């Protein structure tokens, strides 16, 4: 569910 | 392999045709037909090989995960037995999902990071072996799962050394690699305090650099924000 | 095929995980197996046939309607050349699109056609027949593209036969039918006045049938509302 | 840019 990027 | 008899800047053009067309399978085979020409990419080139491969593993993670929920349901008291045929169809998508990574694996060790000199593409490089080692952590079971999880964190810390030496804190790539290494720390090496230090630190520092273009003033609060929701999340 | 050591049964519930999971490529080879097990298929099983393939070739026409505009403008009056490179890979995507086509409507041939007794499992594949000759049209150009024209018109027809005589003006495969049979006159077969008659007449006769459940009035109105966005678009 | 169903 953590935003990576 | 099948890309070996078309010329290096035809794959790049096709590869960027297949972006706009959203035909992400095609840009990968075109990107890693470019990358097994021999020659350094350049940063749009790197850029493009990245975008390919996130997409096509970004779909396969998202089935794996449809999937797994499926089974871990299925394997609950009160549940009724199906078979053998949500087991299958979860191992036939990760087993995909683990040919990509390995592909991608394959590049950055042969030759891509060992001919990577400048700091912009060997910090890439690095990260790029750490995100890819971190998806084959996401379903890792077995006896490698700690040896999976330690080749992520290696490629991220030694990534982590040379972008701290190396680049303003503002960098959008060293601003990238700190977010997905706090992403590693918070959901695959169980250390949810040392992912909140990580990403609180990674957005001071850049917020007290901002001053020194609005172009790039607009690259790196992009990245923060994601830092920023992570925190959020996360706290 | 691949698929040929795989329980029918268990094709069908792979499916329906690969329709979860969004893999609608997966979906398709699981319900080519299925077809190819030389049974017929149920109601549901045929939505699924329709549904995998429906997705895997939508996605296939967007990418190439995205080709193909590039390289229209990459003809005009002042546009630089770029070399082959943008209708090879047209080309590349067109040739696949086909294959998907033909893989349908050698199905439809072999044998679900002709075993399909019913009017809805017969009007079924006839309207998918159509549709997927249609789709060939859409990329037709050489000297089969009328005959490719005819095909679709003519299985349409068929089906329209059918669908009158022995369904309701509401039905959802004969309302679907109709839409359809609509876009091939407006898109396809440079009728458009033929397409908004058609549109208008489905409605109308289904609008004056709606009051023979709550459950089917969702289901007809539902597709009605797509003749109306039509009409508007048209008029 | 029509419809279909
Ligand atoms: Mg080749
Ligand atoms: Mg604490
Ligand atoms: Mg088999
Ligand atoms: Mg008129």
């Amino acid at each position: 569910r953590s935003a990576s990027f | 392999g099948a890309m070996g008899s078309m010329e290096r800047a035809s794959l790049i053009q096709k590869a960027k045709l297949a972006e706009q067309a959203e035909r992400y399978e095609d840009m990968a085979a075109f990107m890693k037909g470019a990358v097994e020409k021999g020659e350094e990419l350049s940063c749009e080139e790197r850029n493009l090989l990245s975008v390919a491969y996130k997409n096509v593993v970004g779909g396969q993670r998202a089935a794996w995960r449809v999937l797994s929920s499926i089974e871990q349901k299925s394997n609950e008291e009160g549940s009724e037995e199906k078979g053998p045929e949500v087991r299958e169809y979860r191992e036939k998508v990760e087993t995909e999902l683990q040919g990509v990574c390995d592909t991608v694996l394959g590049l950055l060790d042969s030759h891509l990071i060992k001919e990577a000199g400048d700091a912009e593409s060997r910090v890439f490089y690095l990260k790029m072996k750490g995100d890819y080692y971190r998806y084959l952590a996401e379903v890792a079971t077995g006896d490698d799962k700690k040896r999976i999880i330690d080749s992520a964190r290696s490629a991220y810390q030694e990534a982590m050394d040379i972008s701290k030496k190396e680049m303003p804190p503002t960098n959008p790539i060293r601003l990238g690699l700190a977010l997905n290494f706090s992403v590693f720390h918070y959901e695959i090496a169980n250390s949810p305090e040392e992912a909140i230090s990580l990403a609180k630190t990674t957005f001071d520092e850049a917020m007290a650099d901002l001053h020194t273009s609005e172009d790039s003033y607009k690259d790196s609060t992009l990245i923060m924000q994601l830092l920023r929701d992570n925190l959020t999340l996360w706290t």
